[PDB]
DNA sequence: TGTTAGTTGGGGGGTGACTGTTAAAAGTGCATACCGCCAAAAGATAGGCC
DNA sequence: GGCCTATCTCCCAGCGGTATGCACTTTTAACAGTCACCCCCCAACTAACA
């Protein structure tokens, strides 16, 4: 797919991702290193590599490369994408599950309100980036999955297009949308470098690419990455959001961004069987305003105000029919 | 102020530039003649007038609208978002307005009967020219005054009086109704 | 005050002055439309000769004598809006409002070109029947100056309206000559035309004057047909023993007075199955809560009601089409009864909002058809007609000759009942949309139900919640959870059926035509096929009616059968019902059992609403006797129009159903059922009737114990595969045996006859395949054979060529093949099925196993169904091609614009319904906007992969379809009943020999005929020899024509098989 | 049981209808494309449509 | 070649919101002299509606 073949970029992505290297915990987990000059990049600037390869082939290669060093590549057949398998999981080679990668390294468990436990760090990819993104959002939101211990920061490289959805404020009306307020919810997002397509190095399964047309082709279009880093906050979790019923927050976004052209009376009709005037002057906004205008933060602000009335038992209405 | 009023004004018509520049003549040869006499003579004269000088007339309508489309793109751009919506709704008022006197003269018009005038009402329309006090108000007050001190006997008169009135209203309100039934107008049909 | 009045008075003669003055000023103006409403009458003309007359022939009897001087000289949704719309107008008397419109729609351009001449010709007729000249006159001006020449119907309003109203002229039917130089026979006026019969009177009234030798064309008694395979039924010089009830007359008038009560009322309540609730004070809270119940909204939806008539009048009047006369058709007290009937029952999941609307507009056309019919004196004719018609087939009376059901009902007067088209898709579509708003918004309720001095709001009863699933979202009505907590509190009595479902009571009615059968007054489609599509009707009525009558024929002879519940049998089932039920056996759990716990929940309470149903079904049809119609499918088999009770249902259902009309067992009796209840027990499959019938005798302790003590006993027939008709089967033998002389038993207990792997039979017998004769039952053994173990023992040959070798193979195969994991794949390769579905089926077999490793599951599918689609190549030769050329014909057919048709030998035409998905359409709305897909549109392409996949599956069922219609029909003639399951014949426990004699004969007189043969003549008579295109004729030619050349294999041995059938 | 309302006679004043002839901005109805990816393993098997 | 899918019928079920363009009729106003009409103040009743 995606791959690195220059040196500079390697070197600064390097000190990029150094900062301070003091970690006595698990240091690195890159989601594919491919060639591996990133993962002896790495090792130079004095960091661990540890290669969550998914491809079966070039396996061997970083282990017998990295064992004699000091600093042990520890290769471990994995991918970071297609963990934890539902309804499923008996045999896979490729795919594994989320205590094998941390038995193996000792790791263990955390609470979330303690200091950064890991780092990881490698690609999105190139199409179903919303579905990972989803993946992610739902592992983070449940506690469970990867994210059962403290917490993680994942910095990766997404694309323009999708990083222009991915923060979004009260205004730029065309891509304002449910993930825009969920990724802010969660994490805070700091943006860290620039990155052309013609760097990178297109791949396929079978090899490198060796067709000057296709890569010409595909770098015509130049789309800018983006290294984006979440952290999540510290009391994201609260008494109105728990992590047993965000999916009654997640119907509200869904629904509230389904009439995009609407108001916040219409939809919280629709929704909850109360006065939806009331909350609105119980927050402090008016009747009048438009769904397009109102922050990230006032969604949480709306939903966690809508609990605490606990006079009237009948609130959401919402169940596991609408799944469907 | 008016958001309205402080719009640029409409680009002129030739027709009505001409009919504008005609009017003293005609109204100072002819004092004496109606105004919609005028108009009419005026809008035949303009009939009598060929087209090419209308397009020429026009040209210069043709130059004061795009002065007008400056003036207006202008205005636009010097106007806020408030004040926008408050042009917006004083424009929706206004046709809410409209479309009430239209309305009411539809139904003035066609000839509905006024509400039963009380025995007040009718004491109040027989003696206000009798009452002291030089304003209007002040002669009010003193029938009303004049009104609560009348007794029965002397109010006996004008409770017939507005039985007569209501039985004339009931008539007139039935003839009405018949005359509405005859071209169907249910909407107009009391409901009780 | 004076002179206050006097100002007013002059004033008011001021405005009677301007009044008047409107009144001079023409309704042209828009000023004197908008301030005074009135609806137009003269109509507008653009043509100066027009206007001229306009003036002068409305100056002005000239009028009356214009009515004869004018005689001498692909549908859009808007179209079929207004064609409905003028046709709802004639039967409602508002025949103003539809002159209004025609004349508005004339007055503008745009709207002219929408309408056509069958539009005029709708108020033409409407204005005939009043008598009226002058509009007459008026329409036919419109008629001439839009460019449409009248047509015969035209003509014929008009001789209508000459006629009555009798003025004794002498210019009635003035200018005759003039249809005659236009080309138009008198015949043609009284035969196909549209009009009703009074039409008809009244214009034989207007055509005697004139002409007073005119009589009528003699009619003729209806020809039989004189085709092969229909020859004998319906022939001359046979001696027939016809069946009979054995109920009298007086039972069967009752019963028919019972059903058109039923009808008429168009609803049936039935008690409640399960245990009554205990009583206490919340219990008479929420039964003494009928305040609100219907009394709080029933008033509002007849102010919504009344509200949205007076609007759609309004919008009438200003130029547009509405839907007054589409909501004025029904009183208002079963339309708020329809709303208030479909508010009950709603689930706590809630249903979307097309469905509704789906379910709204059908249930508002039926009461329209009965109610119809009700007013028209059609009812008082049919029960005049249905008391002459039922002294054939009644115990207590005679014939004077014997004849059959529908040659007895076209032998006495016509009863000439006539019913309208449905309405158009559109049409349908904004009525339920428009009555499920008015449902959604007109009710609604205080949220204070728990206690009503906390708060007063009123809540809506249903919500519009948005359903999201994948990308999709969908809209949902969804009950407050106050309204289902109520429901669902106290008392469940809460069972309403319609009309339709529930099965008969009295002799269906014969089908006589393809408009009329089935039931007497609610209407029934001859063909089952979905919402739009018409194309098989109009099939079905081009051909000649005699083509179709032996079909129709034994349709009756299906509708004809008796049916009683047999309680001792459900006794059992409502004990386990009522109590904790065990999902064993098939009787439902309740959800309360005592993620995955949510799925389960759902699972058991959809299983539990269809038991509660078909449960409650039995117990109100307990001890009385139900009779079931059947109505074709798109290709020819049949089913019961109920979808509740059908005897086509799971198994607790065929332990209920059980004849009514009895025969006595005699010589030959107990051993078929004898030899039935061991097929049923499923033990012992391979063996020759006598071990079946040995079998039998040395079981009879185990079934005593299994019938004269089935509760708590030895637990003998759970052990079976079909468990329940198991039981009964054994209760009727055990009754059988205890008896003084068993040969007189009087038999009520229908044998099952059933062909294993049909497809592949009637595959054999058209391809005249000698080595798949065999492997099914189609030649002279003594054993019986299945194609399953067939296939599973031969695959083990290839299993052992090649584990020799010693592969993977040896790992799995050579341990681990049978007969239950290659049943599946035999079972539908005669369907659609391919190596993909396969390998999943036996995937799923594999890993199905405890002791089987699992790590080489993944290419033991692959071997497997490799060596499992090679064994059936060898083993069936013939199949294999027929269903390739079947395949390249309609592959081939289906890349141009034609979708793919055949003719069956008994004479019913075949259709398919696949073509690609059209422009869906969406209804703009006030709550939502919904779309759906138009199934009418021909313009849209055909699916060449739903034609190409779907052609061989439907041709072998017609094939099916035929032979059960043919072994139906002569049965009828020696005294049996018939009753057919597809593939599964039943009859009484006596006269099995008969039916199978007949069935074997039957197979053999129809595979006798040229079957592939004709196919392709029609086929090359049909859909070629044109010069359309020359690929066509190159390729569809060359290819028709080659057809699988048969094998050697006697055809007539068939009828010396024992097991075909058995 | 709680809520609107029209004249009753003056009095000040903007404003629609009566007279107008001719081009011209805008609402209505219809159709169509884009988004709406709320997720969930692949181990590879053909074969015909595009 | 690049791509998509997978078993016929009956039963049940079968997607919405929003921006832009096309064809066309309907106001409409371009502006102005003149005449009653209505908005509102001085307080009320019964007719009507809810």
């Amino acid at each position: 797919k995606r791959y690195v073949t220059d040196r500079r970029l390697a070197e600064t992505l390097a000190q990029i991702y150094l900062g301070k290297p003091s970690r006595p915990p698990h240091l690195l987990l890159e989601c594919n290193p491919g060639p591996g000059i990133l993962t002896q990049a790495l090792l130079e600037a004095g960091a661990k590599v540890v290669a969550l390869e998914s491809d079966k082939t070039f396996i061997p290669h970083l282990e017998s490369l990295g064992k004699n060093l000091d600093g042990k590549l520890r290769v471990i057949h994995c991918d970071f994408f297609k963990l934890d398998p539902r309804s499923g999981g008996v045999i896979k080679p490729p795919a594994m599950s989320s205590r094998g990668l941390f038995k193996n390294l000792g790791i263990e468990a955390v609470p979330w309100t303690a200091d950064i436990p890991l780092k990881v760090v490698g690609m999105f990819p190139s199409r179903g980036e919303k579905r990972a993104l989803w993946k992610l959002a739902y592992d983070l939101y449940s506690c469970t999955s990867i994210y059962k211990f403290g917490r993680i920061e994942v910095n990766m490289f997404i694309g323009e297009k999708e990083f222009q959805k991915l923060m979004a404020d009260p205004g730029n009306p065309d891509l304002y949308h449910v993930l825009s307020v969920i990724w802010q919810l969660a994490c805070e997002i700091k943006v860290l470098h620039m990155e052309p397509w013609s760097s990178f190095d297109i791949y396929t399964r079978k090899g490198p690419l060796e067709n000057p047309k296709r890569r010409e082709l595909l770098d015509q279009l130049q789309q800018k990455l983006y290294l984006i880093q979440m952290i999540p906050r510290q009391n994201l979790f609260t008494k109105n959001l728990t992590p047993m019923n965000y999916n009654i927050f997640f119907h509200l976004l869904k629904h509230c961004f389904g009439r995009r052209s609407a108001t916040v009376i219409d939809h919280l009709r629709s929704l909850t069987p109360l006065d939806a005037r009331d909350i609105l002057m119980q927050i402090g906004k008016q009747e009048d305003e438009k769904v397009v205008n109102m922050h990230p933060q006032d969604f949480k602000t709306l939903f966690e105000t809508i609990e605490r009335s606990k006079d009237c038992a009948y609130k959401w209405l919402y169940d596991e029919t609408l799944e469907d | 102020s008016s958001v309205l009023a402080s719009s640029p004004k409409k680009p002129v018509s030739s027709y009505l530039r001409f009919s504008k520049e005609q009017l003293p003549i005609f109204k100072a040869q002819n004092p004496d003649a109606k105004t919609t006499e005028l108009i009419r003579r005026i809008a035949q004269r303009w009939r009598e007038l060929p087209d090419s000088k209308k397009k020429i007339y026009q040209d210069a309508y043709r130059a004061e609208w795009q002065v007008y489309k400056e003036e207006i793109s202008r205005f636009k751009e010097q106007l806020t978002p408030s004040q926008i919506m408050s042009l917006e709704k004083e424009i929706m008022d206004k046709h809410l307005k409209r479309k009430a006197m239209t309305k009411k003269k539809e139904l003035t018009l066609l000839g509905k009967p006024k509400r039963p005038r009380s025995a007040y009402n009718v004491y109040v329309a027989e003696r206000f020219q009798e009452a002291k006090g030089d304003s209007p108000q002040e002669k009010l007050k003193t029938v009303k005054e004049n009104w609560k001190n009348l007794s029965d006997s002397e109010k006996e008169l004008y409770i017939q009086h507005a039985k007569e009135d209501e039985t004339r209203y009931h008539n007139e309100m039935k003839s009405w109704e018949e005359q509405m039934i005859e071209v169907g107008r249910k909407d107009l049909l009391r409901r009780t | 005050w004076a002179k206050i009045l006097e100002k007013d008075k002059r004033t008011q003669q001021m405005r009677m002055q301007r009044l008047k003055a409107k009144l001079q000023m023409p309704f042209q103006s828009g000023e004197f439309k908008a301030l005074t409403r009135r609806l137009q009458v003269e109509p507008r003309l653009l043509s100066k000769q027009m206007a001229g007359c306009l003036e002068d022939c409305t100056r002005q009897s000239p009028w009356e004598e214009q009515l004869a001087r004018l005689l001498q000289e692909q549908l859009s949704g808007q179209q079929q809006r207004l064609l409905a719309f003028f046709k709802c107008c004639l039967l409602t008397d508002q025949l103003p409002l539809a002159h209004h419109l025609l004349v508005v729609h004339h007055g503008q351009r745009q709207k002219r070109k929408l309408l056509t001449l069958d539009m005029y010709n709708a108020v033409m007729l409407g204005w005939a029947r009043q008598g009226a000249f002058k509009e007459l006159v008026y329409v036919l001006f419109m008629v001439k100056d839009a460019g449409l020449t009248p047509d015969l119907l035209s003509y014929a309003a008009a001789l209508q309206c000459m006629g009555r109203q009798d003025q004794d002229a002498g210019t009635i039917e003035r200018c005759l000559e003039q249809m005659s130089q236009e080309g138009l026979k008198l015949q043609a006026l009284f035969t196909a035309v549209l009009l009703s019969e009074e039409d008809r009177a009244t214009v034989l009234k207007a055509v005697h004057k004139v002409k007073p030798t005119f009589s009528l064309p003699p009619q003729l008694p209806p020809p039989v047909n004189t085709s092969k395979l229909l020859r004998d039924v319906y022939a001359k010089d046979g001696r027939v023993s016809y069946p009979k009830l054995h109920l009298p007359l007086k039972t069967l008038q009752c019963l028919f007075e019972k059903q058109l009560h039923m009808e008429l009322a168009s609803r049936v309540c039935v008690v409640s199955v399960e245990k009554p609730t205990l009583p206490s004070k919340e219990v008479k809270h929420a039964r003494k809560t009928l305040k609100t119940l219907r009394d709080q909204w029933e008033k509002a939806l007849c102010r919504a009601l009344r509200e949205t008539k007076n609007r759609l009048e309004r919008e009438v009047y200003e130029g547009r089409f509405s839907l007054y006369p589409f909501l004025c058709l029904l009183d208002e007290r079963e339309v708020v009864r329809m709303l208030l009937q479909v508010l009950q029952a709603l689930p706590a999941q809630g249903e979307s909002f097309t469905t509704l609307a789906r379910e709204l507009s059908a249930r508002t056309f039926s009461r329209h058809v009965v109610q119809r019919q009700r007013v028209s004196g059609q009812v008082q004719a049919l029960q005049n007609h249905y008391r002459k018609y039922l002294c054939l087939l009644a115990s207590d009376a005679e014939v004077p000759e014997p004849c059959l059901p529908r040659q007895y009902w076209e032998e006495l007067g016509a009863p000439e009942a006539l019913r309208e088209q449905p309405w158009p898709l559109p049409v349908q579509m904004e009525l339920g949309k428009l009555l499920a708003e008015m449902l959604v918004q007109a009710t609604q309720m205080p949220c204070s139900l728990d206690k009503p001095h906390r708060s007063s709001r009123l809540v809506p009863v249903l919500y519009h919640v948005y359903s999201f699933r994948n990308v999709q979202q969908i809209g949902i009505l969804k009950p407050h959870p106050a309204y289902v907590q109520l429901l669902e509190k106290a008392a469940e009595p809460t069972l309403t059926f319609e009309a339709v479902d529930v099965p008969m009571l009295c002799p269906p009615l014969p089908w006589t035509s393809p408009h009329s059968g089935a039931f007497l007054l609610s209407p029934t489609k001859l063909m089952r096929t979905v919402e739009g599509a018409t194309q098989h009707q109009e099939l079905l009525e081009t051909c000649p009616p005699t083509a179709l009558h032996g079909a129709l024929d034994a349709l009756t002879q299906l509708g004809n059968c008796a049916w009683r519940v047999n309680g001792r049998v459900l006794d059992l089932v409502l004990q386990l019902f009522q109590a904790k039920g065990c999902p064993q056996l098939g009787v439902p759990a309740p959800p309360s059992e005592a993620a995955h716990c949510q799925k389960v929940a759902r699972e058991m309470h959809s299983l539990r609403a269809e038991a509660l149903y078909r449960l409650s079904l039995a117990q109100h049809l307990r001890d009385r006797v139900f009779w079931l119609p059947h109505n074709m499918d798109f290709r020819g088999r049949t089913y019961p129009c109920p979808p509740h009770f059908n005897h086509l249902g799971s198994d607790v259902a065929r332990a209920l159903l059980e004849f009514a009309q009895g025969r006595p067992l005699g010589p030959h009796g107990l051993d078929w059922l004898k030899i039935h209840l061991v097929n049923l027990t499923g033990l012992k499959k391979r063996e020759p009737l006598r071990k079946r019938l040995a079998f039998a005798e040395e079981v009879m302790d185990d079934i005593l114990d299994s019938a004269d003590q089935p509760l708590t006993g030895r637990k003998w027939w759970m052990g079976a595969e079909e468990p329940w008709q198991t039981l009964a089967c054994c209760m009727e033998v055990a009754n059988a045996v205890r008896a003084s002389d068993p040969a007189a038993y009087v038999s009520h207990l229908p044998v099952h006859q059933d062909g294993s792997c049909n497809g592949l039979q009637h595959y054999a017998a058209l391809g005249r395949d000698s080595v798949g004769a065999a492997s099914v039952n189609l030649e002279p053994s003594d054993v019986p054979q299945d194609v399953y173990s067939g296939v599973a023992a031969q695959v083990e040959v290839f299993r052992r060529q090649d584990a020799q070798r010693g592969m993977r193979v040896a790992q799995v195969l050579e341990g681990f093949i049978t007969r239950k994991v290659v049943k599946q794949t035999v079972m539908t390769v005669v369907y659609g099925v391919t190596r993909y579905g396969g390998r999943l089926q036996i995937e799923k077999r594999l890993r199905e196993l405890s002791d089987f490793p699992q790590e080489f599951v993944w290419e033991a599918s692959h071997y497997l169904v490799r060596q499992v689609f090679k064994s059936l190549q060898e083993m069936f030769s013939g199949t294999r091609a027929i269903q390739h050329w079947l395949t390249e014909s309609a592959r081939l057919i289906s890349h141009m614009g034609s979708v793919v048709e055949w003719v069956t030998p008994l004479g019913v035409p075949v259709i398919q319904p696949y073509r690609l998905d059209s422009k869906v359409k969406q209804i703009g709305g006030g709550i939502q906007s919904i779309t759906y897909t138009h199934n009418g549109d021909i313009s849209r392409k055909p699916n060449t992969r739903k034609q190409k996949n779907g052609f061989p599956p439907n041709f072998i069922h017609s094939l099916d379809s035929s032979h059960m219609m043919l072994t139906a029909l002569h049965c009828y003639r020696k005294g049996l009943t018939f009753v057919s399951v597809h593939d599964c014949y039943w009859t009484h426990a006596a006269d099995v020999s008969v039916m199978n004699q007949v069935c074997r004969e039957q197979f053999v007189r129809l595979h006798s005929e040229p079957i592939l043969q004709d196919l392709s003549r029609f086929l090359v008579k049909r859909f070629c020899s044109e010069p359309q295109k020359i690929l066509e004729a190159s390729q569809l030619k060359e290819t028709l024509q080659a057809v699988p050349k048969p094998g050697a294999f006697d055809l007539e041995q068939v009828k010396r098989s024992t097991y075909f059938f058995s």
